[PDB]
């Protein structure tokens, strides 16, 4: 049952803003900007499966 | 917006009031106050409307223009006004206390807790804010009886007494003033119990009592006795752990007094959570509510013996009541390791089902199919009255389980797992023949599965045994006594039947004809918070993917779908989480023109590896429009699909394993984006708007 | 140009009495070849009183100070030659005392600042003089409006 806890802790860290760095309380704006950059970088958008169709 | 929503109304209101040559003096003041409490946030207009008005709200709104600029003077004014309304005016005292607690959330000056001793210390300091706070907290005696005299908060370590006293005094007299108190009390009792399990705790009066009890012999040993009692009460059959250590050193009469003292040292330690639960129940009775429900559930499951006298007494006796359509997690806690918890959960579920039973749509009928000791009592309790609506849903669940998967194709799917098993068996048989029951009895699991498929298959309900089972009795000709080449017979007798068409699916006249026969049924609410009138129209095999089954209901129109071999339970938890999130936005979903709302997905689990969810509301997929654009481009090129969606990537990735591009996929991505127009969905929503103004809102 | 193809978008977004996020988008979208948008949308974001002094500040140093006598700027925040955006700063005349307040100061400041330049025009002063709060001057000023008054 050590798996559900691994997801609960991840969710608590994402809400606590400790997703990227568990020692820095990233502000809401900083976390949003980081998530947008990571979700919009051509590098990350290129290593995705073909079914995802990141090009479209 | 002030102009010209209120500034244009107050403009003529002032004129209508200036001609005194009826009742145009109270509505004018209300308009001026509403213009003052904005916030956010014209300061000059707020001051002008305050001067104009200068409905007692006009005395509390002025305290907010100061908070916007002068925190100290604003808090002073708010605390001075809070002492004013000693008369029976409840709607203002609670609001003032709430507005002052938020401002008092600092933690910046550090004077409330720093002056905590000033409560009873011959106080003579320091600021008007502290004096007014003390004078208002001392008025609590003039009116959830008590929070903490000396030990509950500071005796064992807790937050500032100021916040607790304010949240408690804000109870006068009736709405949301209990949430701010209960949540705070519980959030701090959690840390108190944590530090207790890590540390310990004891009071002076009970420790002196214990010391004077075990006399004469010695109080030195009484020191360790009280320390161990506190440590145990903090860390917490648990009561027996106290006597375990008490009888170790002393080993001695007083056996009952020891526990009586241990049930008191751990009494004020859990009094925080007790008051939290009391305030939560009071707020539920008077009226986020889901947060309070989850908090109470976690407090009961974590520890129910202390204080059971509150939980067991307030939960069953008018909990909210009820909150069945808020927290369906009560079932997850029904299988608790301790007694006295499920006994109350069963009564709570019975009460929630007695009124608005549609909220619990298949709450236990599905659970009983696969905790059961309580699910059985919950079904009959929630199904005794009006058994028609419960028998109908039971037969519907039975038909849904029958239509799942069906396993008529699962036999071939499970037999196809012999890519190398049958080959290895044939190799071993050939080796044994070269040497010359081991090889014949090597596929015992496959034989067991082929026997189970027939044991479960028996008498288009007549077609499953005349079309799927038409050759099932012969498909095991060689597989039963024994290469094993006679294995594709059943694999194709059912696969070819489905492959004959694209949307291969039968109407309600299928294995579950009751649907087509159920021309009228009571309200069932198939995963919603009332239209299950008679029956849906038809079903489909969903040729898109594998393997749903869409089916309307034509309730008093509502499509759904099945999912065989899929645990639709985590999906239900995620949908509940999304609902809770959306409820968290309702406080801010007020223009808020683009209302914050995460689209839901009504999922109803019908057992392990199953589930009945609504297919979709009106929503066109994005891949649909992408394929439409690809088809349009292909047509324009031909007149000068495929695409395909997957082969299109490999078509432009060849001229670059896994592989390491690396450093090459970022180029194919650009080459694809440079071709696919980025306005496929933009123009889709643009043309799909009947007007240019509706386009903006969309 | 972009300067003219952005003030119209900002004014449109303001007309909706909402969508200040859409204007902050352009404020962060200025990478395509200004800071004026950061305050042009601040009327609905925070308030109309605020975002008014911000526009005045953004009008410098292309001109004079343009500040008014009483603005409470101390605590009021605890809550290139364009030739077009200058007049486009008339949004002040909507965030200015236009919302009930003393408007004469802003009109006088605009006149004094236009005395040093050209192509700067304010709004109708007759429509604003209805703030007399007295039927006498209210009627004396309303009789000059474009519409034809009545006689009871």
């Amino acid at each position: 049952n050590s798996y559900a806890v691994s997801v609960w802790k991840r969710v608590k860290a994402k809400l606590e803003g400790r997703d990227v760095d568990p020692n820095r309380r990233m502000s809401v704006a900083e976390q949003v900007d980081y998530v947008i950059k990571e979700a919009t970088n051509l590098d990350n958008l290129a290593q995705l499966y073909e079914g995802w169709t990141a090009w479209v | 917006s002030t102009l010209q929503l209120y500034c244009s109304s107050a403009l003529e209101n002032t004129v209508s009031n200036r001609l005194s040559t009826a009742l145009r003096y109270t509505m004018y003041q209300n308009q001026l106050l509403e213009k003052i409490k904005e916030q956010t946030v014209p300061i000059r207009s707020h001051l002008m409307e305050l001067g104009l008005t200068a409905v007692q709200l006009g005395k509390t709104t002025t305290a907010q223009d100061l908070v916007q600029h002068f925190k100290k003077l604003s808090t002073q004014g708010q605390v001075d006004e809070k002492w004013g309304p000693e008369l029976d005016i409840e709607k203002t005292k609670l609001l003032y206390t709430a507005g002052q607690s938020t401002h008092a959330m600092e933690m910046l000056s550090s004077c409330a807790i720093s002056f905590c001793k000033s409560v009873k210390a011959e106080y003579a300091v320091a600021k008007s804010i502290l004096t007014l706070a003390k004078w208002i907290q001392a008025e609590w005696k003039e009116i959830p009886r008590i929070e903490s005299e000396s030990t509950v908060h500071i005796g064992v370590g807790e937050p500032d007494f100021i916040l607790g006293q304010l949240y408690h005094l804000s109870s006068v007299q009736a709405a949301k003033s209990w949430a701010a108190l209960a949540s705070w009390a519980y959030r701090w009792g959690r840390k108190v119990v944590d530090n207790a399990s890590q540390g310990e705790g004891v009071r002076l009066l009970p420790r002196e009592k214990s010391e004077v009890q075990n006399l004469l012999p010695d109080t030195i040993t009484e020191e360790e006795k009280e320390r161990i009692y506190g440590i145990l009460g903090q860390a917490v059959e648990d009561d027996m752990v106290d006597v375990i250590w008490r009888q170790l050193i002393s080993s001695c009469t007083e056996g009952v007094i020891k526990v009586w003292r241990k049930v008191v040292d751990r009494i004020f330690s859990l009094y925080k959570l007790s008051c939290s639960a009391y305030f939560t129940f009071l707020k539920l009775n008077a009226g986020m509510i889901v947060m309070a429900t989850l908090r109470l559930l976690r407090l009961l499951v974590k520890h129910a013996g202390e204080l059971r006298q509150y939980l067991e007494h307030g939960l069953e006796t008018t909990p909210t009541a009820p909150w069945r359509g808020i927290i369906p997690q009560l079932f997850s806690r029904l299988n608790h390791p301790e007694v006295y918890v499920r006994q109350s959960i069963c009564n709570l579920l019975c009460r929630v089902a007695q009124d608005s039973p549609h909220l619990i749509l298949y709450p236990a009928i599905v659970g009983t199919i696969s905790m059961q000791d309580c699910y059985s009592k919950i079904v009959d309790k929630l199904s005794s009255a009006n058994p028609t609506m419960v028998l109908q849903v039971q037969m519907l669940v039975a038909e849904l389980r029958r239509v799942t998967v069906l396993w008529d194709e699962l036999w071939l799917g499970v037999l196809l797992q012999q890519h190398m098993y049958v080959l290895r068996r044939i190799q071993q048989l050939e080796d044994e023949v070269k040497r010359v029951e081991k090889h014949t009895a090597l596929m015992k699991p496959i034989v067991f599965a082929l026997e189970h498929v027939r044991s479960i298959t028996a008498a288009e309900k007549w077609f499953q045994d005349n079309y799927g089972d038409a050759i099932e009795n012969a498909l095991e000709k060689l597989k039963t006594p024994l290469s094993w080449i006679p294995f594709k017979e059943i694999m194709l007798s059912l696969q070819q039947r489905a492959q004959k068409r694209a949307s291969y699916i039968l109407r309600l006249e299928e294995i579950s004809p009751w649907l087509a026969a159920m021309t009228n049924t009571e309200i069932a609410l198939p995963g919603e918070v009332v239209t299950i009138h008679s029956v849906g129209g038809t079903i489909t095999i969903l040729p898109t993917k594998t393997k749903p089954k869409k089916l309307l209901f034509l309730g008093s129109s509502y499509p759904y779908l099945f999912k065989g071999l899929e645990d639709l339970h985590l999906d239900e938890r995620i949908m509940q989480f999304l609902s809770i999130v959306n409820t968290m936005f309702a406080t801010i979903n007020r223009q808020e023109t683009p209302r914050f709302h995460a689209r839901h997905y009504s999922v109803t689990p019908l057992g392990t590896r199953s589930g009945l969810i609504q297919w979709v509301d009106g929503a066109t997929p994005l891949f649909g429009l992408y394929k439409r654009w690809q088809q349009r481009e292909a047509a324009l090129q031909a007149q000068k699909i495929v695409p395909r969606p997957s082969e299109l990537y490999y078509s432009k990735i060849g001229p670059a394993r896994r592989d390491w591009p690396l450093h090459v996929m970022k180029a194919v991505l650009e080459e694809l984006m440079e071709a696919t127009p980025p306005n496929l969905l933009a123009k889709e929503l643009w043309s799909s708007c009947t007007t240019p103004d509706e386009w903006w809102r969309v | 140009d972009e300067g003219h193809g952005n003030n119209q978008l900002r004014l449109v977004l303001l007309l909706q009495y909402l969508e200040n996020l859409e204007k902050l988008m352009y404020n962060a979208y200025e990478g395509c070849a200004p800071k004026v948008i950061r305050t042009f949308f601040y009327t609905n974001r925070q308030t109309c009183q605020d975002w008014l002094t911000r526009i005045r500040l953004s009008i410098m140093r292309v001109g004079l100070l343009a500040g008014q006598p009483a603005v409470t700027v101390r605590h009021g925040f605890d809550l290139l030659e364009v030739t077009i955006m200058m007049v486009v700063e008339a949004l002040c005349e909507l965030h200015c005392p236009e919302a009930i307040q003393g408007i004469a100061v802003w009109s006088s400041s605009i006149v004094g600042k236009n005395l040093l330049w050209i192509n700067s025009v304010a709004q109708q002063a007759e429509g604003r003089f209805e703030k007399a709060s007295v039927e006498y001057q209210e009627h004396l000023c309303a009789m000059t409006g474009v519409d034809c008054c009545i006689s009871s």
